[PDB]
Order: structure tokens, then C-alpha cells, then sequence
RNA sequence: GGGACCGCCAGUGGCGAAGGCGCCCGGCUGGAACGGGUCCGACGGUGAGCGCGGAAGGCCAGGGGAGCGAACCGGAUUAGAUACCCGGGUAGUCCUGGCUGUAAAGGAUGCGGGCUAGGUGUCGGGCGAGCUUCGAGCUCGCCCGGUGCCGUAGGGAAGCCGUUAAGCCCGCCGCCUGGGGAGUACGGCCGCAAGGCUGAAACUUAAAGGAAUUGGCGGGGGAGCACUACAAGGGGUGGAGCGUGCGGU
């Protein structure tokens, strides 16, 4: 549970500055 | 083998008590000479059958018998266990083994603590609880 | 009392004389006693080092019920007595001290690298001193023109 | 096995100035001369006295055979697990000293000594006894010879004395010689 | 020969602001309790901001590497194991220089003071004794500070708390105002990265939460009986044919 929402949240994070990274 | 003046030869028998098996040696008193060495395995193969008393009782026992040969008739007994990342306390062959020599005839007149007990520290393995099952 | 500031503990139950009536168990004049305060002075002693003499030697309660007033200095005792003299400087002994510690600190923390408990000391030494200081200067203990920064401090040590 | 056993030649210790002599103990070897470092433990069966009752082991190293007759020197002393585990206490503190001796005969000897403090405190009077233990051990090791002091050392005499001029610092109990361990042997053979 | 660490010692124990701190010896060095207030004479309290320390692991360089061991490669277990278990094994763990900053970093109890029943133990100091191995070694009381147990007035939803307050007061700081969306988005700011700080809205909901009471339950613990229980023992059904009832047909 606890683990669940922080790692997902980190994984949100990383793909949005993916998406921000190579769509500028 | 002639200068022998003592008189009555005395053995240090050796006990290392794994759970995973037991293993009984005999050597003098100086340690230079192995007379016996017999484990559980050589008495029987079975893989269960290997640390159980019974099978420890019987090997030290033949032991024993070349040690009446000898002239080795008292014993000092030395019980350690493994210890590097495993359990410090000694296996079930410990009990049996002294129970093989004083139904065997040879009498103890020291016990002796030469277990691996570190002053520096080893770590066993686990799993961050421990073995399970 | 009791107050906390780099202890986890309480302060000491000590309390000053009650003998508030003046002494006659002593068998010494006021005159005799500020004699011996002039020798003691200019021998090598320090102001609070004087006072503790006095309480043993010359038998009195406190140095602030034998010999207040003389001088119509606040709160007089001894270094008020030395001021009018010329014995004593301005910048009061407490502060004297604070600061001769202080520098002896970053001496230390320079020869015997990786100190921790050493260093937070020697920023809680140096800060206390600023908060003296300021009230200090204002009372004309210090001149108003002073500040207290770490290389005067070394200035007045040297 | 593996022998008649007649090809394995056994040997038999003696010690002169050290105890005198002994008639315990054997070394079997295969070859002469790989009985010349093998360390030998005895209780002693010459004696029944202390050695054997409160000081239980020593070592004895034979550092040299001649003529199939084993000349030997003392390698060690030490108690046993047993000893100190029981001695020890809780709401107490254990003092222990280290010296390394230079004795005047040219053998470098090592001691572990055991005292045990009276009761509460814990106070610096502790490492101050220190200070003592190892300097009355000096003076004992220092005027005797090698076959003198290790009879001394290795029996209660040492220890009851060590006791006694520490007793008037700060009381102690228990007091033993955990182990001696012989730095350096020779001084008259290489 | 080598690296690493210090069973006993070790105690409900001691030290440090806090994170934290355990081989032994010596030097260097910071802090504290206390008795004697000897000294300045209200210099005090709090403190937005600011500044600083900050376990572990991580990041960077160099060195060290004995054992241990993410990843990893087999084996078992398991339907399969993705896991508990076992055989190997790398970074790392160690040391120094440098860098970043988090914690259920807890006493979940902000800081400073006065005040409000006691009893007992314990650590160190002051003081008067007794015992004495003549050393505060063993102990008692008064007194001063600290850590513990039991408990009053009172407080609390209750559990508890109770001179170490969640008690009675005062000064100041930090913070909250249902739950989910979301500690997200967006912007700025810091960080080398990992991350950190700040920090929404549309929408949706009649509950989310805390304590205790009672009951059921638990490959949770302890104890005990039962022959409609199990063991021992004796016969039998499931085979076949028939009789009878039911499902299906």
C-alpha cells in the first residue's frame, strides 16, 4: 500500500519530464 | 613408535557438531597423529540419518575401540559447532558422542570450549527474520 | 534557578550570604582589606580570583556586604574600586574571559580536523558574546564605537 | 592408520629448567624432525597439585628433539571459557592488564591478567590499579629467572599478592592469571 | 600473512543540543552535575526570517577487501514462485578526501518560569555517621540535579497522565479545521542526480478516524475432557447381482 503510492508517483514524475524532455 | 614413557596415552577427541551432519576424531594428545575418523555418513546414507544421535552414537563408538587398542583410555573432549555464517551451538552428535564414550569405557577428566564464539563478530544467513521455513 | 542553553539539566541551588548584618566576627578594618586588594591586583590575580581570597582568607560573607558602598559606583565591589584606580579596563572580566576561550577554540579546530562537537561550541561561544556585547556598549561598558567580530577578538587576546 | 605404526616415531617430553623435567606427553611424527614446532598440551599427571586443579592447561612447545628424547620450553598458560564466564558479575566492572615484560634472561614474556573490582563504581581508581598491576608484575619478573617466575606466575602466588597491595587502593576480588603467552623463547639456540 | 571488529566487561547504567556515542593505553580537547554566589547588575524570555549540525543508503575520487551480500546465475518449494529455504556471486559494507539531505530522526508530548499529595530504587556531587578489607569498600538520612516504578488533587473520550503533566498560570513561535482527487498539477526555488520546499482545481462521497465493550475467529499462547471423537481391534460399503429411494432420462 504505502510503497504503492510513492513509487507510482515517482514513475508519474519521470514519465512527464520524459514527455516534457523529448516534446519541448 | 618406541620412547614411550607416559605410560598411559591420553586423546583428545574431537567433536564438531554441524546439523548437518556429525563428524568424531581421535588423535593423541599432541594432535599430530589421527588414529580415527569416523562421520555419520560413513555409518549410514540417508540424509536425515546423518547429524541423528543414533547414527553418532555408533561412529564414535568404533572409534572408541581403536582408542582401546592404543592405550588411549582417557579422554579430553573438544566441542565446537560451525561458525562463519552458521549457527554457534553444536548439533545433536554432541550428546550422543558423549554418551558413545562413557558407555565405551573411556573416561573424561577435562570438557573443553574450543567453539568458534568470535570477539570480532560473524553474521548468519537469514532473510532479515531469520531461516524459515 | 534553573535555566537550559547547552545542558539538558538543571542549574545549582548555591545562594549568596545572608549575613546582610554587617560583620563583627571579622577582626579586620575595611581598611586593611582594600589594602590587600591593591597587592593582590597588581600581583597577577583576576577580579572574581580576588573576591574568592577575600571570603577565605579575611573571613568576610561576601566582598558585597563588608565594603558597599566606598566608591558610588552600581553594585560596589571590587573592580569598580580598581576602575577609579586604573587597575581594572572597562570591558568587564566576564567578557574578558568569554573572548580569550573563544579564540582559543579555532586554534583546535585547525590541528585536529573532523570535530564536530568542538565546532558547534565554538559558534555557540561566539554568539552568546554579540548579545553581551550589544547590551554592553549601550550601559558604556564597552565604548558605543566597538563591535565584536572574531578578529578583534584576536586582537585583544594578542 | 596407514602405518605398521612402527614408521611413525614417537617422542617424549622433557623440560629440565622449567619444571625440571616431565614424563608426560608424546609426540608422534612420520619422519624425525617434524616434531620440532608441534604444541603440546598437558594438565600434568607428575603432579596433582595446583597446575593441574586451578590453572588447567598449559602448553608446552618442544622446540628442539636430540636423540629421540625431546627438549622443550614453555609455549603458554591459559584457563578455559569455564573460568571466566563464571567468575564474571553484573553491577561490577572487569580490569584486565597487559604488560609485555623484558626479563634479564633473554626471554620476552607476555601476561594477561585477570582482577575483578568489589561491587558499585565506576571511577578511575580502576585505571589507576592499571598502573599498579603491571608495575608489581615488572618487579617480581625482573629479579628472578625464567624457571622461577614461571612456577610464580602460573601459580596463585602472583595473583593472592597482586590482590593484596590493590586491596589498599581499592578493594578487589577474584584475581587470576587469564594467560601467559611467551612472545619470545630463545636464548640459546636460533 | 591479511582485513575487520571488540563475546565476556555491560547494569531498568553513563555522556552529548540534537543526529548520536561502547576493546584497552597515553596526549590534545568540548560539555555537565555540585558545593562555595567570588564577579557584571536586568545584561532577561520567546523568536517570523537567516544561519548551522544532520543516522542509514546514495552520488564523486582515491585506497582498502578477510567475512558479509541489492543486482545476478542455478537448485528447491509451489500448479507455476513470480516468495519464504539452499549453492555460487557483483556493487556495497571498511578508510580518507568531497558532496546531498531523508526518517515512525518518538517521549508521535514546541521553548522559558512560577505553582500543585507523597512513597520507594538508582547514577553522580555536598554533608553527618555506622561498618571497615581502612579504599566511600558496604549502607542509612538530610540536601542538590538527572533517570525509573507506584500514586493524590486535577485533567482526559477513555486508555492513561500525575514535580519528568495530557495539572494550574503567563509570554512567544510552529501548525490543523471531513474523506478521496493529491502531496498530484502548474510555476518558481534548491540539489549533481535521486530528490527536497512550496503547492491547486474540476469531480465524488455519508463516511473517514479514536478509545473501550461484547461476541465469533486465529497452521496465536496455556490447560482439560468426550467413544456420534481418534488410536488399538472386529465387521462392512466402493467390485457383482438384486431390493428400495433420489438425480437424470
Amino acid at each position: 500500500m504505502r510503497w504503492k503510492w510513492i513509487k507510482k508517483r515517482i514513475r508519474r514524475l519521470k514519465r512527464q519530464r520524459k514527455k516534457e524532455r523529448g516534446l519541448i | 613408535q618406541v620412547n614411550i614413557k607416559k605410560k598411559e596415552k591420553w586423546g583428545i577427541a574431537h567433536i564438531y557438531s554441524s546439523f548437518n551432519n556429525t563428524i568424531i576424531h581421535i588423535t593423541d594428545i599432541t594432535g599430530a597423529e589421527t588414529i580415527s575418523r569416523w562421520s555419520g555418513g560413513m555409518v549410514v546414507k540417508a540424509d536425515r540419518d546423518e547429524p541423528s544421535p543414533y547414527a553418532a552414537m555408533l561412529a564414535a563408538r568404533r572409534a572408541a575401540e581403536e582408542a582401546l587398542e592404543k592405550g588411549i583410555v582417557g579422554v579430553h573432549i573438544r566441542v565446537r559447532a560451525p561458525g562463519g555464517s552458521k549457527s554457534k551451538t553444536p548439533g545433536p552428535g554432541a550428546q550422543a558422542a558423549i554418551r558413545a564414550l562413557a558407555r565405551a569405557g573411556l573416561k573424561i577428566g577435562r570438557v573443553e570450549d574450543v567453539t568458534p564464539i568470535p570477539h570480532d563478530g560473524t553474521r548468519p544467513k537469514g532473510g532479515r527474520r531469520g531461516r524459515r521455513v | 534557578m534553573a535555566r537550559m542553553h547547552a545542558r539538558k539539566r538543571g542549574k545549582s541551588g548555591s545562594k549568596r550570604p545572608p549575613r546582610t548584618a554587617p560583620p563583627i566576627w571579622v577582626e579586620y578594618t575595611v581598611e586593611e582589606i582594600e589594602n590587600l586588594v591593591v597587592k593582590l591586583r597588581k600581583e597577577g590575580y583576576s577580579t572574581a580570583m580576588i573576591g574568592t581570597i577575600l571570603r577565605d582568607q579575611y573571613g568576610i560573607p561576601s566582598v558585597k556586604l563588608f565594603k558597599d558602598p566606598d566608591n558610588p559606583n552600581r553594585n560596589l565591589t571590587i573592580t569598580r574600586i580598581l576602575e577609579k584606580h586604573g587597575l581594572a579596563p572597562e570591558i568587564p572580566e566576564d567578557l574578558m574571559f568569554l573572548i580569550r576561550r573563544a579564540v582559543n577554540l579555532r586554534k583546535h579546530l585547525e590541528q585536529h580536523p573532523k570535530d564536530l562537537h568542538s565546532m558547534r561550541g565554538l559558534q555557540l561561544i561566539e554568539s552568546k558574546i554579540r548579545r553581551l556585547v550589544k547590551y554592553y556598549k549601550r550601559k558604556g561598558k564597552l565604548p558605543k564605537n566597538w563591535r565584536y567580530d572574531p578578529e578583534t577578538a584576536k586582537l585583544l587576546v594578542r | 592408520t596407514r602405518d605398521k605404526w612402527k614408521l611413525k616415531q614417537w617422542y617424549i617430553i622433557y623440560a629440565p629448567d622449567f619444571f625440571g623435567g616431565v614424563e608426560v606427553g608424546l609426540t608422534p611424527a612420520d619422519d624425525p624432525e617434524k616434531v620440532l614446532n608441534r604444541v603440546v598440551e598437558v594438565t600434568l599427571k607428575d603432579v596433582t597439585g595446583d597446575f593441574t586443579k586451578s590453572h588447567v592447561k598449559l602448553y608446552f612447545q618442544v622446540y628442539d628433539v636430540k636423540g629421540q628424547n625431546a627438549y622443550t620450553k614453555f609455549k603458554g598458560m591459559k584457563l578455559a571459557r569455564s573460568y571466566i564466564r563464571s567468575l564474571v558479575r553484573r553491577k561490577t566492572t572487569r580490569i584486565d592488564g597487559i604488560f609485555n615484560i623484558t626479563t634479564k634472561d633473554g626471554y620476552k614474556l607476555r601476561v594477561m591478567a585477570m582482577a575483578i573490582a568489589m561491587r558499585r563504581i565506576q571511577t578511575s581508581q580502576e585505571r589507576a590499579i592499571r598502573k599498579i598491576m603491571q608495575e608489581i608484575i615488572y618487579k617480581k619478573a625482573e629479579e628472578l629467572n625464567f624457571k622461577d617466575f614461571v612456577l610464580e606466575s602460573v601459580n596463585g602466588k602472583i595473583a593472592a599478592e597482586i590482590a593484596k597491595e590493590a586491596k589498599k587502593i581499592y578493594p578487589l576480588r577474584k584475581a587470576e592469571i587469564r594467560k601467559i603467552k611467551v612472545l619470545e623463547e630463545p636464548q640459546v639456540i636460533a
